[PDB]
């Protein structure tokens, strides 16, 4: 009597797990090579079904991460590689000895002062302070003036050139110099070899976005009760391309994030104690970096033929710095109140028992914050920041750091170690004139890790991966599968 | 493209409406946008089409929208009825335990409990097709 | 080829004469020729064949050949009438303002007077087929 | 995959029993197990996929396994009958030196014995097609 | 059987450092060896490697 029959044209899917292809907007180099452009169609449909999401275990956000990667590894293959400048080089002695790369006894210093010290100054847009790069508590950049002798395509002709360092990038040879120019070395050759990243990488924006190939659909998650991981998700909306991504690494706080609503999320790992806590763009939490000063910038030809950027300053600039603006304080309250409130949380309901702290150790890849403004590396030392957003009472905290201030200290790094999992080293050329940068804040990337029900630990975090995780997170990648079976009583003759 | 399968999701089975047409369509739709990029890239970059991960991870996207409307024509027409919309073919449902509630169940619910019959059933409905056409043969040569 | 349908150019739309076997003909020829070029080029370069830039735009006319015979054929079973010449389908012509001679003009020079109604047309067709697919679904089932 | 097309090789061609739905099969169990190795190969090497040898030799026999399916089709559609079994078309046969012994050759020593005739053959049986295609045409038209 | 055939060789090699070297002791199996011949009144031999 009923026979299977075959249902051609069902609406029906399954789990897939296949490439996706992105399309953008910006198509100066990269877009052109490798996307489509964006069709500008970002209308979704909603659909009466009950789906499973999760944001640690997807394709959508698994090829973010990668191909946010794989294409700056396609970017800087091609660059100049710059073991043949893995020589002593002549450095000035006292900035070596003043910034502690080398050793020295004969400074013999003394210090006598008040040691209640701390103050609190705070810092807006109509300030003289910013506008001359001088806020209470900045000191000079640390840059260490080195001579080297290179060679160019001539072969048997060579130069010596000029070449500031950063004190971040020099090694320092130590011991018995009892005159002048210490021997130092860049700070990861030896180990490697560092090749400079010379396609403009970092010095724009990159956005993206994925689109489904024919036959496939992305659902997402739509939500106000997504926290990440999700096994029923009732709101479930179906469309062919993804929202807009911003690919921004940084750690401690994510910037320019797209997914920034009237809203405090944070999403957890399912199996885990991460999370990515958004922030409510309520506040307009900002931050605005400086770089004081004004670079001159020397392309120097290698052997190959292929140029290297030096950066010949020969002046002593103030400190890079950041300035935090928006209502911090009530952010950061909201993050702990939603933190109490959160179906994951088993802490303490106690908003005074919360805090917000840096990872611990003594490596700075975790204790400093690192951004990126426009091509120039920045590692922030925060303790005055969390001082003052906490309204802590530091007390105890050595002098320089028992301030309350809502701006920081920072250093800038040319020879970075990248963020995926590679141990590959970089050098970044240096922008030519004075830098700022004005982004704003959307994420705060930390573990939440608590123990009782007193004392909860926002422990701020370096895995810059996960910032892709808010990004996306919310998208499921489905194979329409439109063949059913079904018993029925139709047969043929 | 259009994603009208999905669009009808939690409908039902019966009344869900089914189409044909729909994954024409959605391959269709996907062609001329990659075409039309296939012949913009030159514009900046020829030599590179293929050589770096790009061009060999839209190459894997665009052989799948191919495989996958042929598997989906290859194995109607192993059935046979490829444009019949219901196929009524000959081959019985395997059991009684396994009906579907024709006015309370989605499709999507109703597959995932076919699953484990589909790996039997395809072959039992082309062996009925096949038996069908030599049935044909037979008479067409004689 | 053959380039049998660029032959009769020129003779008005009226006895023009149509051939339905012409694409397939044309993808044929392609792909005999192209088959013994890719069996051809290892006797002397294997490990270098899509590396390169000519083998990225020899698979970029490969794959067209490919996706633009199966562009007509998901269209025309969009349509449905894939091997019907006139095809006679339901939807109207969308004005008395667009009326060929058929008896003076050449296809030619019509076909590029309805660009403008082809975009609005074809979406025509495909509900056309469409609900003539849902009638028959409704009768199969009951 | 199945290889039935062979397996019945040396029984005559009376009775040989052909199969219509032998080539959807080969075809799917391949794009189904080359599909699994596409998405299996980028766990660990995601880059190279095209750019070294492997991916070029691999990508040969991945768009042979959809070329030659199309040809069958496509041929079968310029002489139209492509689900016909026997296809009755109107082509005489070339000549009575010519003629099977039916029920004691076999497939594979026959077709050997019309290698020359088939060049001359397709030609014809697509002629025939095109004439019968154009008396539709007027039908339609008129 | 007899012994192996080995010749202990040092060479001056630069690594990633560029204006610093080290000697290092290498030994060859003798099939891999070329060496100098001809008025060689004292000791070490002067050799290279058998196919560059
Ligand atoms: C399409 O995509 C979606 C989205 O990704 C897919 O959805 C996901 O599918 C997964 C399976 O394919 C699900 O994960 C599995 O869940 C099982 C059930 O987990 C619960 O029960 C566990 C124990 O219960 C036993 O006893 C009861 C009866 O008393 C039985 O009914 C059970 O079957 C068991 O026998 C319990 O331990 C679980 O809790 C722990 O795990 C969950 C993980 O989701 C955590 O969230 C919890 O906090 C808790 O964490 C502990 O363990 C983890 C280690 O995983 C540690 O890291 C933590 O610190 C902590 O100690 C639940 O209450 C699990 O049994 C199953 O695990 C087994 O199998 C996997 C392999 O699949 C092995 O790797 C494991 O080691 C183990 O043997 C697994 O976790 C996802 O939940 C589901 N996601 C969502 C959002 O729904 C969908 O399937 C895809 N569909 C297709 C077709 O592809
Ligand atoms: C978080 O989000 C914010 C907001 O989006 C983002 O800040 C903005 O970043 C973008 C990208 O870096 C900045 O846009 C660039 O700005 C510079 C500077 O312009 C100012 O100063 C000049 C002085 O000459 C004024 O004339 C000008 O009016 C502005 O005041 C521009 O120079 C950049 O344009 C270049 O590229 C164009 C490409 O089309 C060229 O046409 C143009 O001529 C420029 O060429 C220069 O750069 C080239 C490098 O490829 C070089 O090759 C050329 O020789 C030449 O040097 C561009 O408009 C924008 O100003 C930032 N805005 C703010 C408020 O900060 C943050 O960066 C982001 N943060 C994080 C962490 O993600
Ligand atoms: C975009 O995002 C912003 C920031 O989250 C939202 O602004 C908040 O909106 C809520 C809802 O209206 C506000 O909550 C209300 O505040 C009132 C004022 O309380 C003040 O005084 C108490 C001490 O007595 C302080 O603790 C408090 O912080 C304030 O300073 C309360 O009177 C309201 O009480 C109501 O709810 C309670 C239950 O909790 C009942 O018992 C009461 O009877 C009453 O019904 C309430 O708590 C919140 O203060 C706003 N924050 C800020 C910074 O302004 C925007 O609304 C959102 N935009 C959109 C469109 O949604
Ligand atoms: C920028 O700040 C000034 C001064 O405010 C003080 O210093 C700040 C750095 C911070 O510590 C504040 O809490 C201090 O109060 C603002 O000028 C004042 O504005 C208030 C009105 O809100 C007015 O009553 C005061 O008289 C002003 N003070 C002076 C010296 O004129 C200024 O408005 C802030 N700029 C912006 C854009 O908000
Ligand atoms: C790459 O160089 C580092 C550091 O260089 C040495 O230490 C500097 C302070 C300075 O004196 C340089 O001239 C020296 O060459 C090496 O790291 C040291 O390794 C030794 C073991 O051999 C260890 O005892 C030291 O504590 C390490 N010091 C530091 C600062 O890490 C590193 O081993 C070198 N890598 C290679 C492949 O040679
Ligand atoms: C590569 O080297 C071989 C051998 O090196 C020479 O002979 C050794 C015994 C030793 O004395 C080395 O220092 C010498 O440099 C060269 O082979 C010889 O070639 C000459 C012709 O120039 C011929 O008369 C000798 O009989 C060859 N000897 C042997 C052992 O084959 C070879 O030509 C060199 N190749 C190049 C490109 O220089
Ligand atoms: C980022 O914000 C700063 C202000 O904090 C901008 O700097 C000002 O620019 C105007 C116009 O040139 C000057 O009149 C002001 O004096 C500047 N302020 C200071 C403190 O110097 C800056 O231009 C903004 N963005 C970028 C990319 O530079
Ligand atoms: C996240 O961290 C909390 C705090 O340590 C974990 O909570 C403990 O879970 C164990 C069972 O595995 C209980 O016996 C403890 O009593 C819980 N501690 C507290 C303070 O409540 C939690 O399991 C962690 N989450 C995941 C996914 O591992
Ligand atoms: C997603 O949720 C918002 C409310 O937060 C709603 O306005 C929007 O229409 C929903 N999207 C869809 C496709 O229904
Ligand atoms: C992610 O989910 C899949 C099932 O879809 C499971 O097989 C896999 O092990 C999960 N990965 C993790 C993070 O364990
Ligand atoms: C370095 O700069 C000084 C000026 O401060 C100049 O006198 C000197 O010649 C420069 N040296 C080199 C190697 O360029
Ligand atoms: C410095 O010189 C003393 C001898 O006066 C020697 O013992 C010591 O090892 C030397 N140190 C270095 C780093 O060369
Ligand atoms: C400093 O360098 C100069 C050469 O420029 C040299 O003559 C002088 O002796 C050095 N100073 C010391 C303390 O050795
Ligand atoms: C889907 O939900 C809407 C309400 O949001 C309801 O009006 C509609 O009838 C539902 N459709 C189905 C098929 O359940
Ligand atoms: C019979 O029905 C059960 C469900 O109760 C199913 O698991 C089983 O596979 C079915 N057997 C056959 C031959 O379909
Ligand atoms: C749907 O559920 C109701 C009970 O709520 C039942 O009476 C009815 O028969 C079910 N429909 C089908 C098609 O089984
Ligand atoms: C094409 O031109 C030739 C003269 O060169 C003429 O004999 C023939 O009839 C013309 N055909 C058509 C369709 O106009
Ligand atoms: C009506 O005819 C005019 C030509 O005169 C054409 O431009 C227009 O697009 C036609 N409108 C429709 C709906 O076909
Ligand atoms: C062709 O043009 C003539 C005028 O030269 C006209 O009378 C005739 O009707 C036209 N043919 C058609 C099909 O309109
Ligand atoms: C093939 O050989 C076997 C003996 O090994 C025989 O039984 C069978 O009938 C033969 N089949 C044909 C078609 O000749
Ligand atoms: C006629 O038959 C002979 C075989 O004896 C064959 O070689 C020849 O090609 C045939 N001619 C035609 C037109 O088929
Ligand atoms: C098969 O061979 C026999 C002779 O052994 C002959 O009599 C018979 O006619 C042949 N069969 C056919 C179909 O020609
Ligand atoms: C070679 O080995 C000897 C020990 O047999 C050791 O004394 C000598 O220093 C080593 N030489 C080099 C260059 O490593
Ligand atoms: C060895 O020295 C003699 C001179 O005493 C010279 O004639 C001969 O050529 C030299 N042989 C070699 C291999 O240098
Ligand atoms: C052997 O080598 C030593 C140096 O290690 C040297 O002093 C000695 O003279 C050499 N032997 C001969 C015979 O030249």
């Amino acid at each position: 009597t009923l026979y299977v029959t075959v249902f051609y044209g069902v609406p029906a899917w399954r789990n897939a797990t296949i490439p996706l292809f992105c399309a953008t907007k910006n198509r100066d180099t990269w877009g052109t090579t490798q996307c489509l452009p964006d069709n500008g169609d970002y209308s979704e449909m909603a659909l009466n079904v009950t789906e499973s999401f999760d944001a640690w275990n997807n394709t959508v956000t698994e090829q973010a991460i990668e191909d946010v990667w794989q294409l700056f590894e396609t970017s800087i293959k091609p660059c100049v590689k710059l073991s043949p400048l893995c020589i002593t080089m002549r450095c000035n002695k006292s900035e070596t000895d003043r910034w502690g790369l080398t050793k020295s006894i004969t400074t013999t210093a003394s210090t006598t002062s008040t040691t209640a010290s701390a103050k609190v100054d705070m810092v807006n847009e109509t300030s003289s302070c910013i506008a001359q790069d001088n806020c209470t508590g900045l000191e000079q950049e640390q840059m260490i003036s080195c001579k080297f002798n290179m060679t160019g395509l001539k072969r048997d002709k060579s130069k010596e050139y000029n070449e500031t360092w950063y004190s971040a990038d020099l090694v320092c040879e130590q011991g018995n110099n009892t005159g002048n120019e210490s021997r130092c070395y860049m700070n990861h050759c030896n180990t490697s070899v560092i090749q400079e990243s010379c396609d403009k990488h970092y010095w724009d924006a990159i956005r993206f976005r994925y689109c489904a190939p024919p036959g496939y659909a992305l659902l997402r998650c739509n939500d106000t009760n997504y926290s990440g991981f999700m096994p029923k998700c009732s709101k479930v909306v179906v469309s062919s391309c993804t929202r807009m991504m911003e690919t921004q690494t940084s750690t401690w706080f994510g910037f320019n994030g797209t997914r920034a609503e009237n809203r405090t999320y944070i999403y957890w790992h399912g199996r885990d104690n991460r999370t990515i806590i958004s922030l409510n763009k309520y506040y307009n939490l900002t931050m605005k970096c400086r770089r004081p000063g004004n670079k001159t910038v020397l392309p120097v030809t290698i052997m190959s033929g292929l140029v290297f950027h030096s950066q010949p300053i020969n002046d002593r600039p103030k400190q890079a710095w950041c300035w935090f603006g928006g209502k911090w304080k009530d952010a950061i309250k909201e993050v702990k109140q939603t933190i109490v409130k959160h179906p994951r949380y088993t802490g303490t309901n106690n908003t005074d028992k919360i805090n917000l702290t840096a990872p611990g150790g003594g490596d700075p890849e975790v204790t400093f914050m690192w951004t990126n403004c426009r091509g120039e590396f920045l590692y922030c030392k925060m303790n005055w920041f969390l001082n003052w957003v906490e309204d802590r009472n530091t007390a105890n905290q050595k002098p320089k750091e028992q301030h309350k201030r809502n701006y920081v200290p920072c250093h800038i790094r040319q020879i970075i170690n990248t963020w995926h999992k590679v141990g590959k080293n970089v050098y970044l050329p240096p922008r030519e004139g004075d830098l700022t940068c004005n982004s704003t804040v959307t994420s705060l990337i930390a573990n939440i890790d608590w123990i009782d029900g007193n004392q909860t630990n926002i422990t701020m975090s370096a895995e810059v991966a996960e910032l892709y995780r808010l990004e996306l997170g919310d998208y499921k990648l489905v194979e329409i599968t439109p063949i059913g079976l079904a018993p029925t009583s139709c047969k043929r003759y | 493209g259009f994603l009208g399968f999905l669009a009808t999701a939690g409908s039902a089975m019966g009344a869900a409406s089914l189409t044909l047409t729909a994954q024409s369509r959605t391959l269709l739709a996907g062609i001329v946008q990659q075409q039309q990029q296939l012949l913009d890239v030159p514009k900046r970059q020829q030599e590179l089409l293929r050589l770096t991960v790009w061009g060999t991870k839209n190459l894997q996207t665009r052989v799948t929208a191919i495989e996958k409307y042929l598997k989906d024509q290859a194995q109607l027409n192993a059935w046979g009825c490829a444009f019949r919309q219901v196929c009524c073919t000959t081959v019985p449902w395997p059991n009684a335990s396994l009906i579907p509630k024709w006015n309370n169940e989605t499709w999507q619910e109703w597959e995932r409990k076919v699953d484990f019959l589909e790996e039997n059933i395809t072959a039992l409905l082309e062996e009925a097709q096949i038996q069908q056409e030599k049935n044909m043969y037979e008479l067409q040569k004689l």
